[PDB]
């Protein structure tokens, strides 16, 4: 399985941003005693999207001027990715 | 006969699993000697 | 920079991977079992 | 010929593939609250390459303006409101450097290669041309006949009117088909100064510029001076986002007269943003290329099923042999063009155009078209390592030079946004699955409708329905 | 105008604008002045053929999967009745 | 000790907050799903789905 | 799993080991070494779990008739 | 506890593995039919309980070395199966560090 | 991890790695140096020039080329071009190339540098090159050939197309060729570096065999390498057990020099009646008007050589270029071990053309120290370029030891083209105008300009 | 650039056996053909047969661990590196013919 990183959404004439990625999910049955699961959300990564997002938190809810980052489509969303802290 | 190992040192085989080090393990990436030197190059 | 391999070496890790002891019970500073009407399931109950 | 062949007998050594990863500075990047983007590689050095990089190629016309973005091109060099012709030559000769305007279907770019010392006054130049720049009909009307000149010259060359030749196939009733200097009827009559205006208008506005700097350069100094001149730009409309269908069929010109058969057959592939744009770019590295001078040193299952051919005896049982004279094929490469919606994947086949109403391109395109149905149900994890070491190495032969780091950067931060750090993306190439691979060939090759473009000997190059009924077997 | 001592544009007029020598010209027998006898085209204009024969785009089919199912269903009754027969 | 100063630095850190906590500007998860799934192209039929379907 | 002969060969009493080039499976019928890998029960179970799949998968034919 | 393995093979609808399931145990028809009650949520990584309990984390996620160690491959299950977790890991690693001092 | 039944992603960070208030980073050394040369002890020798890139490129230079033909074997060098990247007796085409080229390296058409050798170059990743196996490719193919008939059959229709094709395609290519061939009118270099028609039939294995025997030596043989550190390439190039199977032999070849004539001055083809006319120009005549020029024997005058070209470069071309330029004219300075040419090639070239280019070159003649300073930072520019490119570093390197047999890196070039004097760009146009002038012609009409109407 | 400093061309290929032929043709000589017998060549050509030839003997070698005299020669050629022991490909089989 390779899917994309997470990242986040950013709206921005409503100006309002949250997180989201991609969730495996699997029919449920018995377990391995032997095994910790990797990390899924964010294939072959040490886990730092999780200390990214803690630290962009105070950046996006402040208000950030997005104005440089890729678009949803036609709508009013566009993509900030979490494989670096966000400054701005 | 497939990889065969070389020489009998150590590996972490279910009966030995060995020692662990937990200074190693919490202070990752991070040197000791500012703690245990503090103030020296 | 890489010596023989010892048991004791800088290189070890805790063994948190492989079980050794299946059937016991988790002791020590707990929280109370609290129960809720609605709330989200706690991680460490019996119930998903 | 009596010398034996030790080769034969011998137990040859294989070298083994074993990547360098020199870390390369990042590349900055900044974006003005206009949405203008910066972009900046520094390295020790001594000369650097500054442009603007502008996202409005030839994709947007609609046959009443085509070529409008090339005239635009050759209008920006003939005087701005403060300079003229003139001062901007005896500018760029006083600081001893040349500018050079690329124009693509979806890209284009004005650079400059200076020493460090003449960066600001090459942005100045560039922001003078790309925003003040006056464009009267007067001059419109003295660059009609070199334009002319230019579109005769240009359908001079073999290979790039058959590029034109497939898009205009594939891509019927948008401008993604259209030719980038437009049809002579327009060159001398129809492009007028209100087409310009309103393609300058609509196409050049901030979110859709990068200012690119590569080599020894100042990041901060380049954000300054965009700030400065490149402020002030709109933000215009979003780019516009339609529909390209792609159209599967046949564009064939005949020319008996011709040395040489020039042959694309290509297939619909997603855009260069969707997340199999490394896949297909294993794929193309994976079906390879063959030049004539390696004879039968064919690194890839596509090439050498089709040059083996020509090597075989063909001895049967029941039949007399029948070798070829000799191999006739100039050359053989696998391309991808994408855009931000489609893409063309195929490959690209020049030979001689052989005896009239001969078998050879009847089997070049039966091998060529077994193999796709091959890769499409099977690959082999040697074969696969193989693509993926030489799509390692081809990316890294492309960044030789300051210019062609820019190139790279501007084109990047175009179509993904940012450039993508080359560890980064090595980091997605070693994640990928042979059975991905397989999937990714099997959805697209498989059963599908090509677009082929031909130009020579047409006599002896199969017809579309022929090869239609070849990307698929009975067996499966 | 001279850069470094030389007025190279002058000599760039003087010497890197040579002159393009083209295609012969072809002298027309007076028969062949109309139009219609020195075709340019087939029977069909693009327009034309943009208007009646190529089918209605599906923006969420790029790939014509209506087209071929439709048509491998519509081959299956013939090779049906040839078996039975 | 440097535990007991860095467990009063926290205790007096939490007093202002923590982001689950201050943050106003957050979209609700299923919005952002709803979005992800109508918008993006899934990553196994390398298409943009309707909706969230089993198979 | 991969054979031991090499330890075994150069160890302490490698007369011992000399019956290992007749018609002798190592595993079963031969001394076994102060260095040799750690045998465990079901050894397909044994080398699935720490890799989080369970023994047998259903899409491989051979694996569902087993 | 439990690797999917490669999603994209097992997300079709027919397939060998569910026809043997069907046929053996594991799969039937009430999985086709009813995918709601059968499979349900599914078993898999939250991304949203591990966006809640990260950000309901003070700035012990900062000032930890987890990121680190040999084990930032296990960061989101304990992230999200431990409440808590960094500020309790800050403190386990402060008090490392005041031990070596 | 170094465990059983652990999980290999179980590893942390590297311990080159810090952790420094917040983000990480990474601690290495230092590397590289300048140019460095050395010589085997069987005479072949070896140059390397190391930049830091990822990217390396490893060129066999074989001493044969147009310099050491004469009238009979006009051509031949063409093909021992491809004999001997062909089987050979130890290694077939198929077990090297492919072998190289499933490693992940780019083997390129061999090519003739300076009419006077032969390059076999490989690109690819340092790492790559640097094994032993590589050169040990090479060694097979230039110490133990075969030369097969059907191999020779196989190379005399590579020959044939080659001469046809850059005649069709390459009409400027065509006209030095043509230049060179009446320049030098008696002497070496004044050779073709394409087969005549009568020798296509001429040359055999046999010829073949003879050539190769009078050309072996280790002498012969040069390495060139510009990102490969150098001792690694010579832990390279003589770990080869081949090496050690070769009759040990220094033997050198030496050609005279030449003299300048070209001329007033004319190949005649009726291209039109030749090659079909859409996808090719076949309405043009190609006019070389060109002047004898310092080689590089003497590095100051190959200075002023150079700022005088690319001064009478910058002086033609546009300055602003567009996508669909045509190419109408060239500015060439083919330099050579003590004689060289500079000139100006172009189509339905005009005696006011080459009147206005000789005047232009006389006036930089004239030139002041402060006026030279422009064209001097124009070929400093131009130098750059060259030294910021491998594959220009390479083809630098390659010319100045192919024809000195002193190497030179690019960036030695660019010191020496800021020591340029006004003084020595006279004395250089002095020596230019003080002998006659190259009015080659070639192509087909008979308006072209004649010497007499410009002098 | 104006020195060229002067390195061994093949310090490797020095101390190295360089006669052809060498001793191990010698030892390993073969002068009446193959080495094995009429029988013994009908009986390794076949995989099933192959263990009978060995099980025949109740305490012998195996089927991997036996080598034959020319075997032993290629081992003792290759084993000391005489300069002109020029490697031999072993026939490479495909699948149909294993
Ligand atoms: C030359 C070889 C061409 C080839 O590959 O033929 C394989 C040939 C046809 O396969 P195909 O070329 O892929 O054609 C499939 C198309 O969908 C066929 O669809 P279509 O639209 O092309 O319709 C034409 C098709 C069927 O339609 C017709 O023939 C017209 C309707 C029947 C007319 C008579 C009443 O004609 C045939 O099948 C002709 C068969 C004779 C050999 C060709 O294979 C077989 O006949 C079966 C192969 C497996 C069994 C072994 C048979 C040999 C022993
Ligand atoms: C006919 C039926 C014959 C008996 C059943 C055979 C099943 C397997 C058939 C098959 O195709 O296997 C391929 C399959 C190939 O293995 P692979 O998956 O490629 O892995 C390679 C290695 O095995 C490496 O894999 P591994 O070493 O990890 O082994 C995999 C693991 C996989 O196993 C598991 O995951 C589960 C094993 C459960 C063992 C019991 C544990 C405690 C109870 C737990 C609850 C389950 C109860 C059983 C199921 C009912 C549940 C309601 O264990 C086994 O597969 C074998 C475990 C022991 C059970 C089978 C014993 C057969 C020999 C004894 C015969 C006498 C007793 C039976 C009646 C006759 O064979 C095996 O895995 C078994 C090894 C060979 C067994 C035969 C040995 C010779 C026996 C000669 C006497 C036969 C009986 C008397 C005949 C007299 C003349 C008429
Ligand atoms: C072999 C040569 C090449 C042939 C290629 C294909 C030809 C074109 C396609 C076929 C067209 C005709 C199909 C007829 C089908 C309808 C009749 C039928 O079969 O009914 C089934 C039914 C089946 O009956 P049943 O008895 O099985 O059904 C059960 C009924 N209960 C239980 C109540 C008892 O009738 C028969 O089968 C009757 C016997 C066979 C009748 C044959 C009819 C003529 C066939 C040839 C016609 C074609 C033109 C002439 C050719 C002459 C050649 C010499
Ligand atoms: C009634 C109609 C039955 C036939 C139609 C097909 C039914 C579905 C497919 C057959 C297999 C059952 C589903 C797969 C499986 O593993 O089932 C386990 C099942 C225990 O689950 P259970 O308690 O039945 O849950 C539903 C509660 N009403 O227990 C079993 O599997 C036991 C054996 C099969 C029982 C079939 C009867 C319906 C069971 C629901």
């Amino acid at each position: 399985m390779n899917h994309e990183r997470p990242w986040v959404f950013l709206n921005k004439v409503t100006g309002k941003w949250g997180a989201c990625g991609w969730q495996p999910f699997w029919k449920a049955t018995s377990q391995s005693l032997n095994y910790i699961p990797d990390n899924f959300i964010a294939l072959r990564t040490n886990g730092s999207w999780v200390r990214n997002l803690w630290q962009s938190s105070k950046v996006l809810d402040r208000g950030l001027n997005a104005s440089g980052y890729p678009t949803v489509g036609t709508t009013d969303w566009v993509r900030i990715p979490l494989d670096a802290p966000l400054e701005a | 006969l497939g990889h065969m190992r070389v020489g009998a040192l150590w590996q972490s085989n279910a009966n030995s699993r060995g020692l662990p080090n937990l200074l190693k393990e919490v202070m990752a990436a991070e040197p000791i000697y500012p703690y245990t030197h503090p103030g020296l190059s | 920079l890489h010596a023989d391999p010892i048991f004791n070496g800088s290189k070890v890790v805790r063994s948190i991977q492989m079980m050794r002891s299946y059937h016991r019970l988790p002791v020590g500073p707990e929280p109370p079992h609290l129960k809720i009407r609605g709330a989200p399931l706690h991680p460490w109950s019996m119930y998903t | 010929m009596t010398t034996p062949s030790l080769s034969s007998i011998l137990r040859h050594t294989r070298p083994i593939f074993k990547e360098t990863l020199r870390a390369a500075r990042p590349t900055l990047q900044n974006a003005l609250p206009n949405g203008f983007r910066i972009a900046s590689e520094s390295k020790d050095g001594d000369t650097c390459t500054v442009g603007v990089w502008i996202d409005a190629g030839s994709r947007w016309e609609t046959e009443k303006n085509n070529g409008v973005a090339h005239f635009l091109e050759h209008m920006n060099f003939k005087g701005t409101g403060k300079r003229s012709r003139q001062d901007i030559e005896f500018g760029m000769e006083k600081m001893g450097a040349h500018l050079n305007a690329y124009t693509s279907r979806e890209h284009t770019c004005y650079y400059v290669k200076c020493f460090k010392k003449d960066v600001p006054e090459a942005v100045d130049i560039l922001a003078d041309i790309l925003l003040n720049s006056k464009r009267t009909e007067q001059d419109l009307d003295a660059e009609r006949q070199t334009i002319v000149q230019e579109k005769e010259d240009v359908e001079a060359r073999i290979d790039e009117v058959l590029m034109d030749h497939l898009h205009s196939a594939a891509f019927e009733g948008s401008g993604l088909g259209l030719s980038i200097l437009g049809p002579l009827e327009n060159i001398q009559k129809s492009i007028t100064k209100g087409m310009i205006d309103d393609f300058v208008k609509t196409h050049y506005t901030g979110p859709r510029m990068a200012l690119v700097g590569s080599g020894a350069v100042d990041h901060g100094q380049l954000c300054d001076l965009a700030s400065k001149y490149f402020g002030a730009l709109p933000t215009g409309q979003p780019k516009p986002s339609g529909f390209t269908r792609f159209l599967g069929g046949d564009k064939r010109e005949t020319n008996q007269l011709n040395p040489l058969t020039h042959v694309a057959v290509a297939f619909q592939t997603p855009g260069i943003s969707h997340p199999d744009a490394i896949k297909i770019k294993v794929l193309e590295q994976l079906l390879g290329s063959y030049s004539r001078d390696k004879g039968e040193a064919a690194y890839s299952c596509f090439a050498r099923a089709i040059v083996m051919d020509f090597y075989d005896p063909k001895v049967g049982q029941f039949f007399r042999p029948n070798k070829a004279g000799h191999n006739p094929i100039h050359s053989l490469n696998a391309f991808w063009a994408p855009y931000s919606d489609v893409g063309l994947l195929g490959f690209y086949a020049i030979a001689e155009p052989g005896k009239s109403y001969g078998h050879e391109w009847e089997n070049i395109l039966h091998y060529a078209m077994r193999e796709l149905i091959r890769v499409s149900r099977n690959i082999s994890e040697e074969e696969f390592e193989r693509a993926k070491n030489q799509l390692k190495l081809q990316t890294m032969l492309q960044l030789d030079g300051t210019t062609n780091i820019a190139d790279d950067i501007g084109r990047q931060v175009l179509s993904f946004g940012a450039r993508v750090p080359l560890a980064s993306f090595f980091e997605q190439l070693d994640a990928i699955s042979r059975e991905d691979l397989i999937r990714v060939a099997h959805e697209y090759f498989y059963d599908k409708d090509p677009v082929v473009a031909v130009i020579g000997d047409t006599d002896n190059v199969p017809e579309y329905d022929a090869l239609r009924a070849v990307t698929y077997s009975v067996d499966l | 105008n001279a850069v470094g001592g030389l007025a190279t544009s002058q000599i760039r007029d003087l010497v890197g604008n040579p002159a393009k020598s083209g295609k012969p010209v072809v002298k027309m027998p007076p028969y062949l002045k109309p139009s219609q006898l020195r075709p340019s085209r087939g029977a069909y204009s693009d327009e034309f053929v943009r208007e009646n024969y190529i089918k209605a785009a599906d923006p969420e089919d790029p790939y014509n999967y209506r087209s071929r199912a439709f048509t491998y269903a519509a081959k299956i009754p013939m090779w049906a009745g040839l078996l039975a027969g | 000790s440097p535990l007991e100063k860095a467990i009063a630095e926290i205790n007096e850190e939490i007093k202002s907050g923590t982001p689950w906590d201050t943050l106003k500007n957050r979209a609700d998860p299923k919005e952002l799903h709803a979005l992800k799934f109508a918008q993006l192209p899934h990553p196994i039929t390398k298409k943009v789905e309707g909706k969230f379907k089993y198979f | 799993h991969g054979s031991n002969l090499y330890n075994r060969v150069h160890g302490n009493l490698p007369q011992l080991y000399v019956e290992q080039l007749y018609n002798t499976d190592e595993i079963l019928d031969t001394v076994p070494h102060s260095s040799d890998p750690v045998h465990h029960m079901f050894p397909k179970c044994a080398a699935a779990s720490p890799l989080g799949f369970r023994p047998y998968d259903n899409n491989k034919l051979w694996d569902a008739f087993v | 506890g439990t690797n999917p393995g490669d999603i994209a093979l097992n997300s079709k609808r027919f397939t060998v593995g569910k026809f043997v399931a069907w046929a053996c145990g594991g799969w039937g028809l009430k999985d086709w039919i009813f995918p709601s009650l059968f499979i349900g949520r599914g078993d898999g990584p939250d991304f949203d309980r591990i966006v809640k309990h990260t950000l309901q984390s003070s700035s012990a996620i900062e000032k930890v070395n987890w990121f680190d160690s040999p084990f930032a491959c296990y960061t989101e299950w304990f992230v999200e199966h431990f409440p808590g977790f960094f500020d309790s890991r800050y403190r386990f690693e402060m008090s490392a560090k005041t031990i070596l001092a | 991890a170094l465990g059983d039944s652990i999980n290999p992603n179980q590893v942390g960070v590297g311990d080159n790695v810090i952790r420094v208030n917040g983000r990480l980073f990474e601690v290495d050394k230092v590397q590289e140096k300048g140019l460095k040369t050395s010589v085997l002890d069987n005479g072949t020798k070896v140059i390397t020039l190391d930049n830091g890139g990822s990217v390396a490129q490893l060129t066999f230079l074989y001493k044969d080329g147009p310099v050491y033909e004469n009238i009979f074997n006009a051509g031949i060098s063409s093909f021992m071009k491809h004999a001997l990247t062909k089987d050979g007796l130890t290694s077939s085409e198929y077990i090297t190339k492919t072998f190289l080229q499933k490693a992940g390296i780019i083997v390129h058409e061999p090519t003739v540098v300076n009419k006077s050798a032969i390059a076999f170059t490989v690109e690819g990743f340092r790492d790559t090159l640097a094994q032993p196996a590589v050169a040990d490719k090479f060694w097979q193919s230039l110490l133990f050939p075969r030369f097969s008939p059907e191999n020779v059959k196989e190379v005399k229709r590579l020959v044939e197309l080659e001469s046809k094709e850059t005649k069709r395609d390459s009409p400027f290519a065509y006209l030095q060729d043509i230049l060179h061939k009446t320049a030098f009118k008696g002497s070496p270099l004044g050779h073709t570096s394409f087969v005549p028609a009568y020798n296509l039939g001429y040359i055999d294995s046999n010829k073949l065999f003879d050539r190769w025997d009078a050309h072996y030596g280790f002498g012969n043989i040069a390495v060139i390498a510009t990102n490969i550190e150098h001792e690694a390439v010579l832990a390279a190039i003589t770990d080869s057990a081949w090496v050690a199977r070769a009759h040990n032999k220094v033997g050198g070849v030496a050609a005279p020099a030449s003299k300048y004539s070209g001329g007033e001055g004319y190949d005649v083809v009726h291209r039109a009646k030749e090659f079909d006319d859409q996808f090719t120009d076949v309405y043009s005549t190609y006019t070389a008007y060109a002047f004898k020029a310092p080689g590089r024997s003497n590095l100051k005058e190959h200075a002023a050589s150079l700022v005088i070209a690319q001064a009478l470069s910058n002086a033609v071309s546009p300055v602003l270029n567009t996508s669909f330029a045509p190419k109408r004219l060239e500015v060439f300075y083919q330099a050579y071990d003590t004689v060289g040419l500079i000139g100006l090639s172009s189509v339905q070239a005009s005696n006011a053309q080459l009147k206005a280019f000789k005047a232009a070159l006389s006036k930089i003649g004239t030139l002041s120290e402060a006026d030279l300073a422009v064209h001097k930072s124009a070929a400093l520019l131009t130098a750059y370029g060259n030294v910021e490119s491998w594959r220009a570093t390479q083809a630098t390197l390659i010319d100045s030891f192919n024809t000195t047999g002193q190497p030179l890196s690019p960036l030695e070039i660019v010191s020496a083209i800021k020591a340029v004097s006004a003084d020595t760009v006279k004395s250089v146009v002095a020596t230019m105008l003080g002998s006659p002038a190259t009015l080659v012609h070639h192509g087909d009409s008979p308006c072209a300009p004649t010497l007499d109407a410009l002098q | 650039k104006r020195e060229w400093h002067v390195v061994p061309a093949t310090k490797k290929f020095a101390d190295v056996p360089t006669e052809w032929p060498a001793k191990e043709h010698e030892r390993f000589a073969l002068p009446y053909g193959p080495s094995e017998g009429r029988i013994v060549s009908f009986m390794r050509a076949s995989r099933i047969r192959n263990r009978l030839l060995f099980t025949l003997n109740p305490t012998g070698y195996t089927e991997d661990t036996y080598v034959t005299k020319e075997a032993l020669r290629r081992q003792a050629l290759a084993e000391s590196k005489n300069l002109w022991y020029l490697p031999e490909r072993p026939v490479v089989a495909d699948q149909l013919e294993t």
